[PDB]
């Protein structure tokens, strides 16, 4: 009844979405040939939220990829569950922007965005009453950011009344792949602050930290990190796909977590995440769950919440649990560490429960806390942006394409009023 | 004698799922819908060999309602009363009162219209809702407004579930509560306040379940409602219907907020423990260890009280108990009521439910009183409402829907006016 | 018997001093007297329950060695018994019991297949091959423990069953 | 995922005070060590 | 008639464990909770075929409490009366009177309130406690504090266990005993003293047990309690209630420190070695070879005496024997009372317990006396209290709890006035 | 209900804790595989005081081990019950102090105390009502003494209302491991005299002495020494773990043995300890235990109590025993040697009985004596400290790290005033 369409941008987004569609199809028992192989009928009644029954019980993921290099497409098709997509949604350019936000926003988008708008318009008209759109990308590359950026803008000006999620990985100086990361991220967030409904900030630095400490893997390939964030995305959409004793849809969570229309960046945590050796010496209870939830090392961003103040917080629980134990636990963690919470908003925790755990675990939880600690990371990247812009390094490749300086001045000013208003509300 | 029950919100349907389950197992009706005259107040004998509830489930999201449609009472409840929306108000009184209400409450009205047509001796309606949510607040208030303009004279029992002060599920629930009170101020006739924290203390202390869920909560709520309606369901030595609650519990046309309590809340082994008589539960009904609202009646002054009794009770002991309560000074009444009690008794005991955590109890007491502890409760929620309102927090969602600052300001001062009324009657 | 180096007699005062002869058998009235002289103060109705549990016959004579064990500490009961063998031989027989019990625990699970294999064949050297094939290590010290057991493959597996 | 599991010492038998000897180490055999039980799957060439 | 018993401290609940065991076998009620009117003073008949004791065990170390719950009387003692804290006062009157008492005295007093509400003809409460420990002293004092503001005029029989002079289990027990008496003087109405070495002497001599545990102690003490409650559990030829202990044994409202004595304490072999009668037991109940408090009555002068009898007792031989006692000079009374005797006769002999060290006796005596020997005792306590008080030993623990030196000094001087008062009434 | 946490510092701390966990695990019947296999249900009721149920009767000991050398950790996973610990609690550094109180207190504490304080905060707030914490450590090694010192100070400033036990071995000249024994021991006790609630002073000289005389073993490795002190620890905590005819907890043993808040050092003695050749010839009575408990050759410290006065004493008994004989034996020993007791404190004995004997035995006792004989050892230590400090031997390795001279003078002054007040109350 409520619908979500999926949009993946760039190589990172496509691999993330591939892992995402794999794990959700596992959650609903659909084999890589697209046929039903589950047992419980509870899996059946809520697959319309992500699928369309094509030909006699054949289910297609309601998704649209978009990128600029065929190597991405081949990596999508090589793996399992990579042949369940409809090839009409494989909308795809040919030349490539290559970590160039200007190219991904002005040259290639100018002839690619009309077509992708057609396929998303078709996929949106195919259903009845949209709930929201989902867009996965990063903020370092150009092809994922820039085109996904203009894609978000065109969707907003077309359908401004529907929910919208964007999962964006932000680059850090510790995990610093490309060189023009600030020139990309600043411009992208400069668009995200006026277009997207809300965003979920992700970072590879925190991913590497948690696979060191909590997971203790030796070789954390990209597949595991994508497995982590996909478990997060499955956790945030679990309320729509399964009934619970306290339901919280995407719109309900957004209206509960966003106090002011510019404050829509959230740091994410997910539990339980224990090493395979430590999985035996542990218990499964809600305080055990909560203590790993509120741990600062479990956050998926490089912003220490104890360095700032929590504005709001939200907890999504999976598994048949005791609601009385839930609120009293939330009551305690707000009463004990009372300084980390904001003063002029009481009861800063929203909590929800669903009676369906993920497969393989008896009970799980996702933490979405809106703190003011994120201004650190924004200041972290804006000082690099200013550092390069002081003497105009790497500027001419954007300049000679058609972009000019006032866009950058507008980006830094928007970042500056942004961070100053976090400090104001801090 | 008939009365209709509607359920507005995620909490209402689950509560009704407990109530009607209790009712059919009270009247010996299997979930298929047929029996293998007392049902005539809740059930109409559809065709013959089938009974339909006089009920209307209504929500905006489909997940909980179609869960009922695939549940066990798929045939008992009949598939056209379960009105369902397409998308949730999502804890937004504006969206629930103006956006989606205008397309859904019309169908609700014209459905309950023909239900009232089918009815003959309508006593009243009763609505189930939690003012913390959006759906239970917004379209519920809008429905009550149109229901008042429809009938006006007939009693509408608002069994509301308030948010606890320290125990909270939502964030904007103060905003929702304020806006909803501004409508139920003048819409509902008789309205009963039920918190969640007192219920949590009850299941912790008496029922002694360490890890409870909402099922046991709604089980006791349904038992409260069944105890309140068994007076019209079955003949007792002293039965009282829905109409007299306006002349006995309502001294002022704007103060209609009753504190509910029940006794005895007794587990299976504790029935083996305690010898049940009436004096102890009569006391037990007044202490905060058995109330349904987290408040202190010691800080409050009682105005009017109702005491429904079920089972094997002779009136001599309830007169002796009220006499000893009146000469006892631990609970002080208001100086404007010399007699502030009203008793009632029905023969049939409240039954046990399969899997329920209650024992076979010989007699039971349902206490419905009024105090100024609500006068404290309103101040407690008004203040925390003013906190978030001082910096215009979360206001942009309601204005984006289309509301303004006027209704916030006027409801704030009106609830202020509610406080000055409470402080004036308390003296 | 609180504390002295002569208390085992006061315990011997219970029965074994005042029973002139015979095995451990006591008449019911005599048992009542020997109890009330020590301070038990048993009622006859309760007294016959003792005879019911400790004598399912119409004999009325009672084996007190079985009853006084529960009345006594296992350390102090030996004083009342008077005789307890601490000999090296008794210890060695306990060792042999422990070893034989251990061997029975080893061969028990695979005792059934050993019968089918021995009938598929009996010499001792052949028993080693059979036992090593089925999966139990059979050694010379194992033979030294099993020497009082047999010498017969049939009764061998039977006693191991 | 995943070390020195047991540090070198003598290993007595479950109930009796008898130590495992080399007379009990064979492929397929199983040894009970500290209420655990290990099967000897493969042996060294030496 | 009804009288309920609460037990304060590790010792008191073990005492109650013995008394109620003895009461149930006295009224023929199996440990399951039912028999296969006299019980009404201790048991309420819940439902049908279930009798619950009117008791409140309370302690701060839950181990012993849960041992009662997992013992053999799991079902008689219904599992809610046995109130338990989380951690001990740990031999600290300060921690017992202020630290945890403020969280447990409330729940205790509202539970006993509702217990009294079950009661109808309550004559009084009786407390069992040892002033040596912390829990029995501190929160026991605070309970007696809030119980005296609750009722006050009702008798609270304090059967206390004082530390022996040369036999000692603790070290700070003088400080605990002084501070407890500092409030025991104005809290308990009737207080009976029970030392432990005197019990050891009795079990050594009369019972010829060389290696006893606390069970035989508690067994005999329970037989004292049952002997002094046989007047309320049963009717006798000459009955005396609980209210008369203030009229006969307490001439001045502060000298209530009573020594209990029981006779005949006789083993089964001595039941045959001796042909029992009355006069030898009238003489046996007076000597310090049969008293329950280590002191010497020959150095002091008696104030008042209570003689309880159970069994086949004719008042003529008792009257003649008390005549010979009043003519005999080996014991001297004070010159302020010509008649310092009060007797009581009961038809029912004290029953034996399974494996009890006392045989089936035809007649038994429980003696409750008052003298100045307790004044020698308290001087012996005050001397050793001042011994450790001169160097300020263990004071910082109470100060660390939050107390000061004022209450210590005021306790020391209050007993100094106690000794002066005893030396004035002794002349 | 009541909760006790374990803390181990240093190599000696780990091995003592390992053997101690072995004994109490066998006491509660749990196997080295972490499951219950006992018979008496009385074992089940008081296992929460040291364990937490993880998965189907999986009870992990509520312990935190701490060291700086991996071989210690390897030696911990070695014996039985080495795989019953949760490796997350294996909080552990990498550099190593190496008999350096300064490294154990200033440098390595700076990066280790955050982690250990984090895990003990988890291990403490996991349970509701703590009774106290436990610390086993040494006074000769660096990481044991120094880091445990910093830990005790930090937990006392955080949680001062909970009880706290400290079992420390003090180095002796006759059993001399290293050279910096006084420079460590004096500084550590200088912190103990204000931070620790109470301590049990141990020594290996008395252990070897007791083993030669009573046990008469010919090769007493460190194992049985751990077995002895474990029997002590089990005796001091058994009364909480088992009901008795008269029970006594940590707190009242403290309130009953502390007349003055600075005199919180006790000597210990465990009974019965007899060689198996002499096991056969001995009676089992309460005077038979008393004669060995009050014997000066059974104390576990290098201080003869008959050279001074017993300020107070206490005895914890295990096994179904008769109370009258208990208190009469206490009265007897009180009155016969009426010289060795302090005058202004009558009734210098505390005693408690628990009905559960240790496994393999019938009746036992442990002794805790607060006497002024311990200032013999302390003077014997301080004279070595001043012998070194007068001419500044080994001083540079401490000064060149951050430590200064007033730390030595404050330690000496605190040392001298405590032996003075011990001489005063003598
Ligand atoms: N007694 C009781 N109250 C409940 C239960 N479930 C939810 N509530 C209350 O309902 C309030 C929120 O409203 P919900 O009923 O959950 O949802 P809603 O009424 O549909 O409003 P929306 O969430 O915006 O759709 C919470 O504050 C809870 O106190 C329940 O099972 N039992
Ligand atoms: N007569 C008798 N006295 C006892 C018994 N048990 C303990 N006592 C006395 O009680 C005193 C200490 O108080 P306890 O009851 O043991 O413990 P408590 O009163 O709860 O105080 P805490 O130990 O601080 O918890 C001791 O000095 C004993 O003399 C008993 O079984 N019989
Ligand atoms: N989570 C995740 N991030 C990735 C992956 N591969 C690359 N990235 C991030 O993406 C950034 C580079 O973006 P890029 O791949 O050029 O974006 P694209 O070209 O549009 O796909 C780097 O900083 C990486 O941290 C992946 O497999 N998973
Ligand atoms: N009782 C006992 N003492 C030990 C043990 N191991 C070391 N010690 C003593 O501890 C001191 C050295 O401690 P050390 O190993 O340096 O502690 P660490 O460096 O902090 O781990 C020496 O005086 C030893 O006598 C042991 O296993 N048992
Ligand atoms: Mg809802
Ligand atoms: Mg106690």
């Amino acid at each position: 009844m409520r619908e979500i369409v999926h949009i993946q941008g760039g190589q990172c987004g496509n691999q993330i979405g591939a892992k995402f569609w794999e794990v959700v199809s596992d959650e609903h028992g659909i084999d890589p040939t697209g046929t039903y192989h589950g047992d419980s009928d509870l899996q059946l009644e809520r697959i319309n939220v992500y699928f369309n029954e094509a030909t006699g019980g054949r289910y297609v993921p309601r998704a649209i990829l978009m990128d600029l290099e065929p190597g991405t497409m081949d990596s999508v098709r090589s793996g399992p569950y990579g042949q369940i997509f409809r090839p009409d949604n494989f909308v795809f350019g040919q030349t490539g922007a290559g970590n160039n936000w200007a190219k991904g926003h002005y040259t290639e988008g100018a002839e690619l965005i009309d077509s992708v708008l057609d396929v998303v318009r078709k996929e949106a008209e195919s259903c009845d009453c949209l709930q929201g759109f989902q867009v996965c990308h990063s903020l370092g590359g150009g092809t994922g950011s820039g085109m996904g950026t203009l894609l978000i803008s065109k969707i907003r000006e077309e359908y401004p009344d529907r929910m919208m999620l964007t999962f964006s990985v932000v680059p850090s100086p510790k995990v610093s792949d490309t060189v023009v990361e600030p020139y990309n991220a600043t411009l992208s967030v400069h668009q995200l602050v006026e277009n997207a409904d809300e965003c979920m900030v992700l970072d590879n630095e925190a991913l590497y930290d948690i696979c060191f400490r909590t997971l203790k893997l030796t070789t954390p390939t990209f597949g595991d990190l994508n497995h982590l964030i996909s478990a997060v995305m499955s956790g945030i959409t679990c309320c729509l796909r399964f009934p619970g004793q306290l339901n919280a849809d995407l719109r309900k969570l957004a209206v509960n977590l966003i106090p002011f229309p510019r404050l829509h960046f959230f740091m994410v945590g997910f539990t339980p995440l224990t090493s395979r050796g430590s999985q035996q010496y542990r218990a499964l209870t809600v305080p055990e769950l909560t203590q790993q939830m509120w741990d600062a090392k479990n956050m998926m961003c490089a912003a220490d919440p104890r360095h700032g103040r929590y504005l709001t917080a939200s907890a999504l629980f999976r598994g048949r649990m005791s609601t009385k134990e839930v609120d009293e636990q939330m009551l305690n963690v707000q009463n004990k560490n009372s300084s980390y919470f904001v003063e002029w908003i009481p009861n800063n925790v929203k909590s929800s429960v669903c009676d369906i755990p993920p497969k393989g675990l008896k009970m799980s939880a996702t933490f979405i806390g809106n703190s003011t600690a994120i201004q650190e990371m924004f200041k972290r990247v804006s000082e690099q942006f200013t550092a390069m812009f002081r003497r105009k390094a790497f500027l001419h490749w954007y300049t000679g394409e058609g972009m000019d300086e006032m866009e950058f001045t507008e980006a830094e000013s928007n970042m500056n009023d942004l961070v100053s208003e976090y400090q104001q509300y801090q | 004698r008939e009365v209709i029950s509607i359920h507005i919100g995620q909490a209402g349907i689950q509560v009704g799922n407990a109530c009607w389950e209790l009712y059919c197992l009270e009247h010996g009706i299997q979930p298929d819908g047929q029996m293998p005259d007392a049902f005539n107040t809740f059930f109409s004998e559809t065709g013959a060999g089938k009974h339909v509830p006089r009920c209307i489930f209504l929500d905006l999201e489909p997940t909980v309602v179609d869960e009922v449609r695939t549940g066990t009472y798929r045939q008992l409840f009949h598939p056209e009363q379960l009105i369902s929306g397409k998308e949730d108000a999502a804890n937004n009184f504006a969206r629930g009162h103006y956006t989606i209400g205008k397309e859904i409450v019309d169908l609700a009205l014209d459905r309950i219209r023909k239900l009232a047509d089918n009815c003959t001796g309508l006593q009243g309606f009763l609505v189930f809702n939690a003012v913390g949510g959006g759906t239970g607040s917004g379209l519920g208030s809008l429905l009550l407004e149109r229901l008042s303009v429809d009938y006006g004279k007939k009693s509408k029992l608002g069994f509301t579930v308030y948010p606890s002060p320290q125990v909270s599920t939502a964030v904007v629930e103060p905003y929702n509560s304020v806006l909803s009170t501004h409508s139920l101020l003048e819409h509902t006739d008789v309205a009963v306040m039920l918190d969640n924290e007192a219920i949590y203390d009850i299941c912790r202390r008496s029922l002694d379940i360490e890890r409870p869920t909402y099922t046991n909560l709604n089980r006791l709520i349904a038992q409260v409602i069944s105890s309140l309606t068994a007076s019209l369901r079955f003949d007792g030595a002293l039965n009282v219907d829905i109409t007299e609650f306006q002349t006995n519990l309502v001294p002022y046309p704007r103060i209609h907020f009753m504190l509910s309590s029940y006794a005895p809340i007794i587990s299976a082994e504790k029935a083996y423990h305690e010898q049940l008589s009436v004096a102890e539960i009569t006391n037990a009904a007044f202490e905060p260890a058995s109330m349904m609202v987290k408040c202190d009646p010691r800080h409050g002054k009682y105005m009017a009280c109702c005491l429904m009794y079920r089972g094997d009770v002779v009136p001599k002991d309830v007169n002796a108990s009220v006499a000893t309560i009146k000469t006892k000074r631990t609970i002080q009444f208001v100086d404007w009521c010399p007699t502030g009690f009203k008793c009632g008794i029905n023969y049939q005991p409240p039954t046990v439910v399969p899997g329920g955590d209650l024992a076979k109890v010989q007699r039971a007491v349902c206490m419905i009183s009024n105090s100024t502890a609500i006068g404290e409760i309103f101040s407690r929620l008004d203040h925390k409402f003013d906190l978030m309102y001082a910096k215009r927090a979360f206001v942009h969602w309601y204005v984006g829907e289309g509301m303004e600052e006027g209704e916030f300001s006027e409801a704030r001062e009106d609830l202020a006016a509610l406080e000055k009324d409470f402080e004036e009657v308390g003296a | 018997l609180g504390n002295s180096n002569n208390n085992a007699f006061r315990m011997r005062k219970l029965f074994k001093m005042y029973d002139n002869d015979g095995s451990g058998r006591v008449h019911f009235e005599d048992f009542r007297n020997m109890a009330e002289t020590f301070g038990m103060q048993l009622d006859d109705d309760s007294l016959m329950a003792l005879y019911f549990v400790y004598d399912p016959e119409g004999s009325g004579y009672l084996e007190y060695e079985a009853l006084v064990a529960q009345l006594m500490s296992p350390s102090d009961f030996a004083f009342y018994k008077g005789y307890v063998d601490y000999s090296q031989d008794k210890a060695d027989e306990a060792r042999r019991v422990e070893l034989l019990s251990q061997l029975k625990k080893k061969i028990g699970p695979v005792a059934g297949d050993l019968e089918r294999l021995l009938k598929a064949f009996v010499s001792r050297h052949d028993l080693v091959a059979g036992c090593a094939s089925v999966g139990v290590v059979l050694g010379d010290k194992d033979f030294e423990t099993l020497a009082p057991v047999m010498t017969d493959y049939a009764a061998f597996c039977a006693v191991f069953n | 995922t995943g070390g020195k599991f047991l540090e070198r010492q003598k290993i007595y038998k479950p109930r009796s005070e008898e130590i495992y000897t080399y007379l009990d180490l064979y492929v397929g055999a199983t040894i009970e060590v500290f209420n655990r039980t290990f099967e000897l799957l493969e042996a060294d060439e030496y």
